[PDB]
């Protein structure tokens, strides 16, 4: 399918690479400050109605990265001293470029990005005495972070676009159409961390207290779901962002 | 006795003939001569079960056997005749599924070209080193056979009392006396006992069990160990977590054995939170497993959330598949590893409800733990199935199972209580107070700079090497000898033993009597050790050389080293040494990340060093600049700046290894650095100047 890529161009280093729950939270906040809850409620309705946003991924120059689908971990047998070495380096990879992501979905052979467009530099500081560390994310030249939006343009223009500008005032925003070719399939990857409704096929747990399925997990026809809750009324985003994925039998 | 205990003990003693023949005692084939040994032993002391067990050495009609069995009146022990025929037949097939002079020693599984001197397994005596092939003297076997006889005379005739003495004495004994025979007798014995008891609980007087999937390979593996242990809020607590994971693991394995009615012989291995068990393939077993798998996970989730998971999987396997044809055992282990990878991508899937620190502070003077019921007085920790009561020196043990630390000798425990020997690398420097040293006291003990030393080491491509094992008994030897290097001999290596084997290693000080070293973990094929940075730097080279000797120089270590401010949190030190171990691995393996280093990002310059390369460099440069024990050489006391200048010069090769200025800036102290070496430029390799910081940075740290 085609999607809107929201490119975050960083004006300085970042703390996190935000995932779908944190992105929806931020957007929900900004929209409350711009249009009041009336708008928040219409945002949730649009999302519950089929609109979706991915977690943020790195982009480098004109290269978009996507999460490695957990679909290939058990397929990696698909030189014996090249087989063991390379297979362990795929199993560590968090990201593939678009081209290789599309190949991984079809269980065809693919290759890994050699350098990734961000290093984690966590800086130490002494306190009062002990050492504490603040993880920071440094970006290469013309490198940053993006998320995908699927849904009606009226919901993008009216809620997502304005919210993202407001959120920038640490970054500037620009958006471009993006196509991801994905096989038609019973099965799909989430490009977002999700609160699943069904039990999933393959997954990584992600603890935040909520239990999320990680980006790259595999579900069978699972929309995930949103949660409302009270603590002085906030919505937690856990909807799946599905792309079809070929599974190996086993 | 009952068939279950008989068939176990039987499988275990089927091949006790071998040690007696190779001693000059009964003048008969190992089979008949092993019969004479148990019968003779039975008649002495007066324990008739040995004469029942004697029938195993001699076996395939069967006219004589049926009558020989009859003369030994079975009803005496609560046994049928037909019962003993199956026990004998089972153990006969089991011996062939586990699967020439008579002075031939055990050839090393690591290097079949070299062989082990006869010795009894003792972690306090000399390090096992595969050396030149020597025939074993017939006296050495006769000395073995007599302690062997004196031990069985006083043992309780329960597999848990039989296994330890067979392991003390038959560990370094060839199972068959062919050239290049790799299999410990002890391992062949415990695997025949394992396979036999599996066939019994299988429902086999029978080739039905051989060509039908009547066995289960059960593989268990803890997921998130690294997080469970090294992601805290102190060294005491870190060691408590590590020790707690060993008991949680044992509580699961012993459960599986107890509920499937199996013996410790059925444990192929239990190392680094990874276990393998051969068991029966009855529908009563898979249900019994499914219950255990589920209650274990549900307990782990309640106790630590998603932090620590247990992936348990099993596979229907036939007798064919313990063997070779045209390698099916490897093929069967591979299919099972796959199931474990999938199960690890379904963490806590065995919950459906998923999608809707005073007791460890308390955890120096204890002998082991009692596996009692969860609600028992004195329980200090709980696993998913049972409570653990510390068994102290002056005290009495409590429980159905006693776990006993770093002995194969029960000592003073009650006769009813099952003996579980467990080995743990638990070296630590004692403080002024009796307790284990802090990160602070370890760092303070350093030559020069006060930094804590940290090193994570791991064996290269072990999975590949284990994959090349044909048989259960081969894998059992490889697995145990490997696990023992880390659980057994790393303590000795730290103490200062194996001086002649180790040799000259890079070093900054005279080795201490009580080294400022503390072991966090040493098991499987890897270790995490902390201590005074200089003692840690040296221990890396000691452990690599020990390991090179213990393998036949056929297996390799990679090591990640780190030198941190004593105030750095564990999670960060763990992360950095992990990153550096992976780097050593990823840049070729058989290499060590000695120190953090600047380099061209041109993909020609490795951060890691080949062990021999760094050992050469240290032999070349250290003696010219370093006197020892925190002191520069007298020449360089006023000229300490030339060392810093060589580093500033090496930076103008890092800025650009093509800009030829570092020729310009350049002594009779470092001759091989002044030139522009061309073999290097041609071979597409770094200039010698690139490598020297590895030595200088260590020496500048030692002299501050
Ligand atoms: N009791 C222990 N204390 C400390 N380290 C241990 C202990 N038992 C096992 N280990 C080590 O923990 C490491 C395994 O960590 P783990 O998080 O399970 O990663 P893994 O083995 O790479 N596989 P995975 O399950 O995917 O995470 C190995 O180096 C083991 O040797
Ligand atoms: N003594 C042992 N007996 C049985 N299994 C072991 C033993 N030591 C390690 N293992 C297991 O062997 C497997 C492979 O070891 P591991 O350290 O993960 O990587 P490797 O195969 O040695 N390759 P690498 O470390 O990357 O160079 C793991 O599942 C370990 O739990
Ligand atoms: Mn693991
Ligand atoms: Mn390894
Ligand atoms: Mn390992």
């Amino acid at each position: 399918p085609k999607f809107i890529a929201v490119k975050l161009i960083p004006k300085g280093p970042f703390r996190d690479i935000p995932r779908a729950d944190t992105l929806f939270g931020a957007i929900g906040n900004a929209i409350s400050a711009i249009h009041g809850q009336s708008a928040v409620e219409e945002l949730v309705d649009a999302f519950v109605g089929g609109a979706r946003i991915s977690s943020a991924f790195p982009y480098s120059g004109d290269t978009y990265y996507l999460p490695k689908p957990l679909s290939v971990e058990p397929a990696l047998e698909g030189d014996e001293e090249e087989r063991y070495t390379t297979a362990k380096r795929l199993r560590k990879a968090k990201y593939l470029d678009l081209k290789n992501f599309e190949l991984a979905l079809r269980l065809r052979p693919f290759t890994i990005p050699e350098e990734i467009p961000y290093a984690r530099v966590d800086v130490p500081r002494v306190v009062l005495s002990s050492i504490y560390f603040w993880e920071e994310i440094r970006f290469r030249e013309k490198s940053g972070v993006y998320f995908l939006y699927s849904g009606p343009r009226e919901v993008f223009d009216g809620y997502i676009a304005p919210a993202m500008r407001f959120l920038g005032d640490l970054f500037e925003v620009e958006f471009h159409e993006m196509k991801i070719d994905a096989p038609g399939s019973e099965y799909s990857v989430t490009l977002s961390n999700a609160l699943p409704t069904k039990t999933p096929v393959l997954w990584r747990l992600l603890r935040k207290r909520m239990t999320f399925i990680a980006e790259g997990s595999i579900v069978k026809n699972d929309p995930g779901g949103m949660e409302r809750l009270e603590l002085g009324e906030v919505y937690v985003y856990g909807l799946t962002f599905p792309l079809g994925v070929e599974l190996p039998e086993g | 006795m009952e068939i279950d205990e008989l068939t176990a003990l039987g499988g275990l003693l089927h091949d006790i003939g071998k040690p007696v023949q190779r001693a000059g005692l009964y003048s008969g084939d190992h089979s008949t001569q092993g019969a004479r040994f148990l019968r003779d032993l039975a008649e002495n002391t007066g324990r008739a079960e040995y004469e029942l067990l004697s029938l195993f050495s001699e076996f395939h009609n069967d006219e004589l056997m049926i009558r020989r069995i009859k003369e030994l009146s079975p009803e005496r022990f609560g046994l049928t005749m037909e019962d003993v025929l199956n026990a004998l037949w089972i153990v006969y097939e089991a011996d062939n599924l586990a699967s020439p002079q008579a002075s031939r020693p055990l050839y090393s599984v690591f290097n079949p070209g070299k062989a082990y001197p006869w010795a009894e397994l003792d972690f306090e005596k000399e390090l096992p080193v595969p050396g030149d092939v020597f025939s074993i003297r017939s006296q050495d076997y006769r000395e073995l056979v007599k302690r062997l006889w004196e031990e069985l005379s006083k043992a309780k005739l329960r597999s848990d009392r039989l296994l330890p003495v067979l392991e003390k004495y038959l560990t370094f004994v060839s199972s068959v006396t062919s050239e290049g025979n790799i299999i410990s007798l002890y391992d062949h014995m415990r695997m025949t006992s394992a396979i036999a008891l599996a066939m019994l609980r299988a429902g086999c007087a029978e080739g039905r069990c051989r060509k039908e999937k009547r066995f289960l390979l059960i593989e268990g593996d803890f997921s998130g160990i690294q997080d469970f242990i090294y992601r805290v809020s102190t060294l005491k607590y870190l060691r408590a977590r590590s020790a707690y994971l060993e008991l949680i693991g044992w509580d699961v394995v012993l459960e599986i054995l107890s509920r499937l009615g199996l013996t410790r012989a059925n444990v192929v291995f239990n190392a680094g939170g990874h276990f393998m068990i051969i068991a029966q393939n009855t529908p009563d077993a898979v249900k019994e497993l499914e219950e255990i798998r589920a209650k274990a996970v549900e307990w782990l989730y309640r106790e630590f959330e998603s932090d620590l998971y247990l992936a348990i999987e099993w596979e229907p396997v036939s007798g064919r598949e313990f063997g070779r044809e045209g390698n099916l055992f490897a093929e069967a282990r591979k299919r099972l590893k796959h199931k474990l990878t999938v199960r690890k991508l379904k963490r806590f899937g065995e919950i459906k409800g998923l999608f809707e620190c005073n007791r460890l502070v308390s955890l120096p003077k204890l002998l082991g733990f009692g596996r009692t019921a969860k609600n028992d007085a004195g329980v200090l920790v709980e696993g998913p199935f049972s409570g653990f009561v510390p068994y102290l020196q002056g005290g009495r043990p409590v429980g159905e199972q006693i776990l006993v630390k770093n002995t194969l000798n029960p000592g003073e425990i009650p006769e009813s209580a099952q003996f579980v020997p467990y080995f743990v690398a638990d070296y630590f420097k004692k403080d002024p107070k009796g307790g284990v040293a802090t990160f602070e006291e370890l760092s303070m003990a350093s030559t020069g700079t006060r930094r804590l030393g940290v090193m994570k080491g791991d064996v290269d491509r072990l999975g590949e090497f284990f994959s090349s094992m044909d048989s259960p008994s081969k894998l059992a030897t490889a697995s145990r000898f490997m696990d023992y290097f880390f659980k057994g001999y790393i303590g000795a290596i730290i103490e200062g033993k194996f001086g002649y084997i180790i040799g000259d290693v890079p070093s900054l000080r005279d080795w201490p009597e009580e080294p400022d070293i503390v072991v966090v973990y040493a098991g499987g094929d890897d270790f995490f050790i902390v201590g005074a940075w200089d003692q840690i730097f040296e221990l890396a080279f000691r452990v690599r050389r020990a390991f090179n000797a213990y393998t036949g120089g056929k297996l390799t270590l990679s090591v990640g080293l780190g030198y941190f401010d004593e105030r750095t949190p564990i999670y960060r030190m763990a992360d950095v040494v992990s990153e550096r171990l992976d780097t050593a691995k990823d840049e070729g393996r058989n290499r060590v990340f000695v120190v953090g280093r600047s380099r061209p990002l041109d993909g020609k310059h490795k951060l890691s060093y080949e062990w021999n390369h760094y050992e050469e460099l240290w032999r070349t440069y250290a003696p010219r600049i370093y006197a020892g024990n925190g002191r520069l050489k007298g020449k360089l006391e006023s000229k300490k700046g030339l060392l810093w200048k060589l580093l500033e010069i090496r930076e103008l090769y890092v800025r650009d290894p093509n800009d030829v200025r570092w020729a310009y800036l350049t002594s009779d102290l470092f001759p091989e650095l002044v030139g522009i070496d061309t073999k290097a430029v041609e071979r597409k390799e770094p200039q010698p100047v690139y490598w020297v910081d590895g030595v200088l940075k260590i020496v500048l740290m030692a002299v501050r």
